């Protein structure tokens, strides 16, 4: 039997949860970042010098 | 997919329905009509005993 209602008796939260997430997991990828990509048609493939 | 590029492989659908020649051979064949239902097709005696 409360008298002040103070922040504890309040029932029926929502929890106000973020809209994100931390994936802190390393993903530093330079050398991916930095080469080309390029389409290729088969598995195999070759190239001259 | 410098090389390979008919259709990327959609054939089946037309010149290689080879089926036909087998279909042929197998009208024109002398196979027995083995099946299972007892020759009546119409059994039904209390409920397909088979």
């Amino acid at each position: 039997n409360p008298t002040l209602f103070v922040s504890y008796d309040q029932n029926g939260k929502k929890l106000s949860f973020a809209n994100w997430i931390s994936v802190l997991s390393p993903q530093d990828t330079p050398f991916v970042s930095m080469t080309g990509k390029e389409s290729i048609n088969q598995t195999i493939f070759s190239w001259q010098t | 997919n410098y090389g390979r590029g008919r259709e990327l492989m959609y054939q089946l659908e037309k010149k290689g329905k080879e089926i036909k020649r087998d279909l042929e051979k197998i009208l024109l064949s002398g196979q027995a009509r083995t099946d299972v239902l007892a020759d009546q097709y119409l059994t039904n005696s209390a409920a397909d005993p088979a």
